[PDB]
């Protein structure tokens, strides 16, 4: 639960020169990006995730 | 044997259509020994914070373009702790490593020459007059050559055929320099060393090369394929020192 | 380094543009121990009959097209000998070789996830009720997924971002999968071991994993390159095996 | 500077098959051509060159 | 692997998307041995002068081309001192290196076969008739084969499906032969020694072997794609050694 002590930084993208096509193709393009963790990583302090709840039994 | 990888500090370059790298003489940078040193304080090597990519701003590319030059340093002065480093003292050493990417597709054609020129000494549109600081150069923002004679006060002459030197442009490869053509590779890669007639100099008063990157056969395409198609240039320092210390300076 | 050929049986497949094969977690096929048995009686394995590649019928990738799936075994069970020996018997086993083409022209672009997910246990489109076996599977036609969210009863609640699983969709990466990008390969391999919780089982009964066909960028073209670009999957069973011989049953 | 009784001759070019390019390319192309000297190569006999001049000193 | 270079005297070919080489019968070129000689004084062999590549002039593969074939020699009777050497001896004897050139875009297709035939005797329009030889060959210039019946008198019966000979085209594969698939290389090349049932003859009156170039895909392309598209033929003699000198012919 990050708080403007523990603050990270921030990630940016942008053209270094530009997209450069022939004849009889799509202009447009998409880029895909994947997120996964290295090997020092490690976590602590067990707790409980605020992603689930009920209103009542049998759910 | 086409891929390849570069790192500096905290930054890295990938590519998977290179040519080769040129290393400018055979000489890779270094820093000074003691017997070629006469300045006598001890110097400041910071390592990390100044030796690493910086990127400037993009140009485009269009049918009739004539090419564009930079100057360094000057172009840099403004970028991080190697513009801070380049404020306060009275003495600078760098070498430096260029990379310059533009891409393309399979149905558009061009080329591109990609050189650096040491000590490029630039003449004015007027024969009879001096030129002027803010002709040769903009910091990050390129000058533009020309397409045909210029004229008016304070320019510099820079109809592309001449280089702005008063030279063939079809001989500017006696420089260090590579090609980038646009069915084959899409970066060109240049390691530069310190080269000077004394071992340390001023990093405000004195441009030490010239980059220049001219098309020689222009841009081409059909239909419908994209026509925007920029160019990018990334910069870093190798083997960075700096000697006397005082003030800031002001420009 | 991208070509590759598999044998199985009396059959073979051939690729010149592959990526890699993926062992769903390191793990090959094999037959079942001595150790691990639990069922007394000799069992019979077929071993070129069965443990070759069966094509099913292909499917039409549109350009607004959310995906497909498939159910295993079900598939299978009216192909050649592989299906007579799943009607007569009450135990089964194998392992899988799956393959997956579609090859378009350099002019094209999409990207295609082939995924398979041990265990896919789906949910209906009305909350309060309960799925039947025809939405689930139509043997070796394609189930669709859908656009938005479905309604009406009896049906799977089928919009592509929850997966049917009301899991996200970018997640499914977890399982054992691959890539098809038309810039880069044209096919796909995923070998398959047997998972379960018991080491044989019916099946009829029970389906032992899903393939998930979902693009993620969709198809494109231009001017006149072609429009029609099928899809086409390929499964061999692997060291099949079964016990229990009776009367056939009949669904 | 050579006459007629050191001469060494002409090069010349030619299509062998043509050029073909499929739908959706620029017709036209262009090709270029460097010059350079091999290892077994040199010279003799010093003179000033015709390509500068002046007509009056401060120049 | 698909880079190749071959030098003859003073000439070199480079190419870049080559297949391989095809050595007729596993056997290559070479001079006239003591032990199989009948031929008392001593031959000639210039060595560099007629041991050179030649070209001819090239063709205009159209979209409904039926094909080209020359007879070799007679097809450089007048290239250099190759012919000179012909006209003033009774007996010579030769191999050759063909090489065949056509290139094209990715974005073009069509398929060419590329054969030598020895001892290609052909027959008439007319089949109460006898054949003459401007209706055989035009030296440099390339005779067309058909694309239906032909008639009239002392032409020769040339339509592609018989290869003039009575025979199926589909067949010729029995020769030496390369294929030109213009998505895969761009160039052909035979090496082909001497084949008679003598060991010497006389090479204005025997037709050694024909070359064929017979495209079975069609040339076809799209929208604003390149029209002309040529292909080009190179021969180079080896081994070449002449007897019997007296005065030159005149044809």
């Amino acid at each position: 639960q990050q708080d403007e002590y523990t603050s990270a930084g921030n990630v940016t993208c942008w053209y270094q020169t530009g997209i450069v096509v022939p004849a009889g193709t799509p202009t447009s393009c998409s880029i895909m990006c994947f997120v996964s963790a290295c090997n020092d990583f490690s976590v602590r302090l067990l707790k409980d995730t605020p992603f689930i709840e009920q209103s009542a039994l049998l759910q | 044997d086409r891929v390849r990888s570069i790192t500096l500090g905290n930054s890295t370059i990938t590519t998977q259509e290179s040519a080769n790298v040129v290393v400018a003489y055979g000489r890779w940078p270094e820093y000074l020994k003691d017997n070629e040193a006469t300045a006598e304080d001890q110097p400041t090597q910071p390592d990390v914070a100044t030796c690493r990519f910086y990127t400037l701003e993009s140009v485009t590319w269009e049918r009739d373009s004539p090419g564009w030059w930079w100057k360094f340093p000057d172009a840099l002065k403004d970028m991080g702790l190697f513009g801070q480093n380049m404020y306060y003292h009275y003495l600078g050493r760098a070498g430096y490593t260029i990379h310059v990417q533009c891409n393309a597709s399979k149905f558009h054609q061009g080329c591109l020459m990609v050189v650096c020129v040491p000590e490029a000494e630039m003449g004015c549109s007027q024969v009879d007059g001096t030129v002027n600081e803010h002709s040769l150069s903009e910091g990050e923002t390129a000058k533009k050559f020309a397409s045909t004679s210029t004229n008016g006060t304070n320019t510099v002459q820079s109809i592309v055929t001449n280089a702005g030197m008063g030279v063939g442009v079809g001989n500017l490869t006696i420089f260090p320099h590579q090609w980038i053509n646009l069915r084959t590779n899409n970066c060109a890669t240049i390691v530069m060393p310190y080269i000077n007639n004394v071992p340390m100099d001023n990093m405000f008063r004195h441009h030490n090369f010239t980059l220049m990157i001219i098309p020689f056969v222009p841009l081409d395409y059909s239909s419908d394929s994209s026509t925007y198609v920029p160019i990018t240039v990334t910069v870093a320092p190798m083997c960075a020192e700096y000697n006397g210390l005082r003030l800031a300076t002001s420009l």
